[PDB]
Order: C-alpha cells, then structure tokens, then sequence
C-alpha cells in the first residue's frame, strides 16, 4: 500500500 | 398523456456520453514525485467499467499539466447535444484541490470550470461526474474499532477520501476507491441511482480496506470516500 | 432467520436522536459582522421539521465562539446508546471550514472533531449529520438561462451552497436552503432515502429562487447546495 | 444508447385510454333485483378519479345485457394504438363469473373475449383492467379478532370480493371496495406500482370495514377484494 | 423512536416457515389419469429454491387424496407461533378448483381452509402462499404474434395458468410454470417484492414458451399464470 | 350496508 | 410438452 | 436577499  | 414526473436526468439521449480517463504514472524527475505503480489496473478497470455502460471511453497517459488544460478545455468545445452525461477520471498525485500533471500541479477548478453551464451549453442541464483518485492532502486516518440554473449545477465529484486526507493505492490490486468503485458498478448500475452505489463504495472502502506497512507511521490506515453533489436530479445509468 | 440486508443505517433506536440547532443573529459590534435577519424564521421552521421526525430539538442562539465549542464538546461526552443519529445544524456568517460565533470564527473541524467514530463511541456506526447555513467564501453564480472503520465516516455535510461561494438568506423567509431543506423533509421523509431528499433540495434552490438587489454586483445571482457525504449506508428517518 | 430495461408497461403514449364505467342501479322488475342505492356515489368517485389520471371516461347507466355486449363489441373495435390502456369498471348485481345488466346476466367471459390479445390488435400487449364492483356468490366472512403471446395476458381483474363472496355496497357512502379503490388511487397513484395500490386496497376493506344489520346472519361481516393478475409487467400510471 | 411504517409482512420471525410440496406422479391406474413425467424435476427445483430462502422444506410424494387432507390438516394443527409465513406447493393433475390425490380429486377450499385466519391463528396476519402448478380446465391459448380481519385475507394463490385453461409440462425440463418461477425466485427474491416477481414469472412464461406437438389441436399453444391475491401487505423474503 |  |  |  502506497499514497497518492 | 398521463402523469410525468422529473426527477432524474434524461440518460436515453443517443449517446450516454464521454469517459476521459487522465491516467499519470510516471513525473517528471524534477517534480520529485513517486511513479504511481498500480495506476494502469485502475485504468483498465475504469476502461472496461465505463464501456459496458456504454461510454465513449479515451484513455490518456502521462498529461503534463499543459496538456491536461487543453484537452480538458478541447473536450469542452465538442457538440455534446447528442450525449446524454460527461464522466473524467483523474488518477494521478494530488492535494487539497489540486491534482498534478506529469510536470506540475493542476488547479482543479481550472478542469471544472470548462464544463460550467454558462461555458458549455450542450452539457447544460446535464450530468458532469469527475471522479478523483488523488491525495487531497496528508492526513492519516488511524481509525477505530467498531428561468435560469446555477453555472455550479449538475456536477458530482466523487472523491477517493476525505478533505485533508492521504489516498491509498495498492501497487498490486490498485486504488482501493477505483477497485471498490468498479466493483459496485459492475454489480448495481442497472439496480440502483448513483447516489446509493457511491455510498456501497463508501462502505466497501472503509470495512474492506486498512493499510500495512513496516513504517509505524502508515500502518494500520483507513479510508473513507467523499461523495460532493451539486446534482440536481436522481442518476440512473440505465434508461426505459 | 430469512435473509436479511444491511444496506441502511438501523433508524429504530428507542430516540431519534438529538437535533442542536445553533441560530447565531446578532454578533458583537467589535467584529464587524451584520445581525441575520430571517435567521429566526428558519430556526423555528428546523426546530418544528425535526420535531416531527421524533428528534430531541435544543435551539441555541446567539453563541459566543468559546460556547459553540464548550456545548458541542458537551453533547459529544452524553450517552448516545440509545439514539440513532446525530443533528447539528450551524446558522451563521461563516468562510471555506470557518462557522462564526458572536465574537469571532470557529474551525468546523473543531466542531465535528468532537463525534469523530473514536471520540463519541456511542455515535460510532451512526450517522451524524451537520447542516450548514453559512458562507463558504464571497463568490457569485451568475448562473445561465436553461474490524475497524475510518475516524471519519458516518459524517454528512449538507452545505446549503458550493464551496467558495456565498450563500443567500432572505430577510423575510429566510435563507433559501433552510426553507427548500424543511420543505422536502415535510414531504419526503416518509418516502425517500436522505441522499435523494437532498437531492431534491438541491433542485428548489437552483431552479426556485434568484436575487434581487438594487447592487448590481449582487443581483440575479443563484445558488447551489453542497450534498458532501462520507456515510455508508443508506439513511431512511422512518422504520419498519 | 445506455443499458435499457423493459420492466414496465409503457405509459406514455398519447393518451392514457379509455376509462368505461358502466353503472346499473336500476333494474327491470321482472328480474327480482333490488336497485343499488349508493352506486352512484361510486360512479362519481371513479369518473374523478379516472379523469385525474387522465383517462377519457365514458359513464353508462342502467344498460340492459345486450347494450353491454354492444357497448364492450364496439369498443374493442375502436383504434387504441394511440392509447396506453384500457379500463372498464363494472358496477352491479353479479354471481362468480357473472355481471348483471339490468334485464338479465351476462358472462364476464363474453365482455373481456372482446379485448383479446387476437382480437383487438390496437390493444394487444397493453395493459387491459376490468375493476368489478359486484358479488361472486352469497358466503359471508365471519372474520376473526386480530413471437407470440398468449391471448389471455395483459388483463388484470380487479375484484371487489374473494371468490364466492358476496359483496358490500353502503347504500350512504357508496362500496367499500369502490370508496377504498379511490381513495388509494388518489393518494400512490403518482408514487406505487399498481398491484402494490390494490394491496393497499385490500388493507383498507379488510380492516376498516364490517357490517352492521339488524339481522344476525349479515351482521359483522367482512370483506377482503381478490386481485387476479394475468399481466407482464409493472404498472405505473405516471411516465418519466 | 422515529416514524415507523407497516406496508409490508413482517418475515424476520425467528423461521420464515414450511414449504409443503405435493408431488404427484404416479396416479392409481383406476383413475386412468397418466403419469406426469417431468414433475420430479419440479419438486427438485422447489426444494432447493425454497431452501435457500430459507424455508423448511417437506417433500411428500405420491398423496392419495384422504392422505393429502390429513397432511394439511395436521401442519394447520402445528404451532406457527415463531413462523413469518406458509407456502404449500401442489403438483398435480387438477380443473377448476381442484386438485387431484393419486386415487381422486380434492377440492381446493378444503385444503386451503384449514389455514382460514379463524382456524389456524399461528397464521392469522401472516401470508400464506399456495402455489399451484395444475390444469384448471381444457381451454388451450393458440397466442397471437407480437378489530378483526377477513378469514380469507392473507392467502395468496399463484396459479401457473389462466382460468379454465391447461397448464404445460415438459417431460425433460418440467413444467413451464414451476421452472420459470424458480428461475425468478433465485434471481429477485433479495431485490424485488413477492407481487413484482410473480408479474416477472408471468411474462417468462407467455414470451419464452410454446407448446410443440404432433397433433394440431396442441400445437403451437400458449400459456398465462394467473396471480390470485388477498394479502394486505408487500411481501419481501428478506428483512433488515 | 347491503349485498350486491 | 404434456398437459396436467 | 442578502449574503451571510
């Protein structure tokens, strides 16, 4: 999981 | 003829309309922003979503800034007497009203405004959907265990989080707004007003999802959509 | 047991809920800030639409921006078990996040912050809406002829106009999303789910009501409402 | 065009039909039956009603069993390619199977064989509804304390009693299933699919009516109507 | 606790109740009536479709008529206290009105009155489904190209065919009826109400059916289900 | 009330 | 295709 | 009308  | 009633949009127009999909991955180095991996399962989820709808679907990748203007503002001059909506997907960096091109920051407003009722006449009256899978800013959400018209009217922006907040995307499965967002679709678009499918979205993001990392400070996030409509009628997707 | 659905928040509580209605009029002259004519009007056309939908009205007005925050920190450390929802509606000057107290500005985070799902765990799970008579900004529509969740859901902000636009409010009938909220809820809260009420609202505003003013800058001006939702099921003021 | 769905009737043609109610109070001495005091008071309601919904209402009085055949054979012989529906509402004495013209019975199947999908083509897949005030035999309810298509489809028989039952007509405020039947109509017409306002019909006779006479064997009686439908699909009275 | 609504049968009972299907195949050689090849499909078909709505299911096979009586009068003997409702399946030869045993005919009223509101008060209030799949005379449709209640409220009659007409089935397939009905059970029993799936059932059976025979008297032949209802309120097999 |  |  |  990663943000933007 | 009998009694009429009006409270959804037309949606048997010839067309059902125009799906701009602005899906950026890759920055310019200079920006020092991050390649968004997991991007292009978005895009062709959104691709094959919008086409069984039966939308006119254009896929563009990696827009600078200058370029997501002009295309936005191009596709505003179009006739669009004969279509029924308007739909873009913006995938790409972002903050608080703001989504970035490959280049540089974007002010959303900017996009919108081409499409306003007073600037684009066949789309007045008219459903504009902007969905939006970008960051709105860096807030983490550590959850809890459980006769004239508005130039403003007829838009909806679907946004992947809330004001403020981070947005989260998987590099394998994709975002999980886009995925959950498909999925609901997929599943209610001929069964429910669009309004109710965001809010089945809201719920499938904020149960199905929480974030993990080996970074304490990102571990263990949630994430819960916001639905902003200025619509002035219920949307069906389906017609007849 | 047959099969049973959950795509609606549980509206049978023993108590509706409570509806804080905060009806801010006359300000300290030190702030510069104009008395709301009509504000009245619309405080008691909220506290009668709510009385007959079974919630727990308190009107409060004219508050001080310290007593806005001491009475929503208060409301949120009660006991909710036994109620449905949360209401809380903000009648005042305000800016983009900003509500004013009689003697200056009050952060709307600050205010919700208190029924965030970790910090009122008797709202946890229910809807809490906030209804938003206010300023968000100073601009015009000059329209155009025709298991854990996130801190952050079960949150609805009806905002009665569009982010960074001023919002109108008529001396004599009072504002004009207050009197197009009060009548749909007259009407359709026995038949139609919140979103697509709301909906309805939305259209009242934009189509029904227009300015007039001697100020050219301010005449024929139109609005519209703001429908931001962060809920996550379905929100029926009726049961059974 | 979007996704389409055939659920419903369509309702929106020209004209939404004709509407014939035919009214017998009076009848031929010879036959042994007494009038029906109170009927006209249904004819009344329904032409109203009927005319609300924007039917083209024809009201017949005391016609004898040869002017109903001809008046049904001419009818059907008429071009409803511009109508939506048809509806034909009998009021009169009856047994099960069996309306009464003023000089004699006549078959129920006799009038309604006219409307046939072969043998009225401009009504062929439409709606066809025959609405029958009238007994169906003499028990009484004691009550308790609480490509092709078939012929026969697209009729809906809307009766005022279950099978072998008599009827009730209050010579004062008209029938029970008539006054009740309007009164629905007039209230979901414009917000429930047809078999849903005929449910809510039976609800209403089942439970606010029951008999009242000086005579044991038809005092406390009750009633509950019988909805016979051979339709295919959904029945709304309103259009988009 | 807020506004509350009674429209449609409360089904949230702590069973939803008994599905009792009679399945009559092999009839006494004495009756010279034939086998009915096919109907073990139907009564496989209703068992697992009942059960997954959660239904208890009784299949009973080859009754006489003195068994078929004695079955019925002992479940309306049984407690339905903590039951929402009663469904009974009849699979047989039958006419008007009848329904025939492996050695005779049974009358319909008998078998139904034994759950009469005044003679089986487990069931008073609740709906009562008798779903018929049985010839109810000789007729043949050639188509043509395209406080107290009534002891007889609640019941609800699905009959696979028209007044007075022949029911089809098919040796391999079933019958043309009960086949078309589970198909929609399975498809809309957690979308849509028990009235609108009956209508769904209707127009599968008269657009995807027709008779094929060697014989041209039943040849070609078409068919119509007839729903019958007395029940007073919308019937949903899903709660919550 | 009377009968039809 | 059989009738009942 | 005025603005708030």
């Amino acid at each position: 999981d990663e943000v933007d | 003829s009998g009694i009429s009633l009006d409270n959804s949009y037309k949606m048997d127009y010839p067309e059902m309309g125009l799906c701009i999909i602005i899906n950026n991955k890759n920055f310019h180095k200079s920006t020092g922003m991050t390649s968004r991996s997991g991007t292009d399962v978005d895009a062709a989820n959104l691709r094959e979503t919008f086409r069984n709808l039966k939308y006119e679907v254009r896929n563009k990748n990696d827009l600078t800034r200058e370029e997501i203007v002009e295309l936005m503002r191009d596709v505003s001059k179009e006739d669009h007497s004969k279509r029924s909506s308007f739909v873009c997907v913006l995938l790409s960096h972002g903050e608080e009203g703001i989504i970035f091109g490959t280049n540089g920051p974007v002010d959303l407003k900017k996009i919108t405004n081409f499409f306003r009722g007073d600037r684009c006449r066949s789309l007045t009256g008219k459903p504009k959907l902007f969905i939006i899978q970008a960051c709105r800013g860096t807030e983490l959400d550590c959850g809890i265990e459980t006769h004239k018209i508005p130039v403003e009217a007829d838009f909806l922006y679907a946004y992947s989080t809330a004001p403020g907040y981070y947005s989260w995307r998987n590099s394998k499965d994709g975002s999980w707004f886009i995925q959950s967002l498909c999925a609901m679709l997929k599943q209610y678009a001929d069964k429910l007003e669009f309004m109710h499918i965001l809010t089945r979205v809201n719920r499938k993001v904020a149960t199905e999802f929480e974030s993990f990392s080996f970074d304490a400070t990102f571990h263990a996030k949630k994430q819960i959509p916001c639905i902003e409509s200025m619509l002035t009628k219920e949307l069906y997707f389906y017609h007849a």
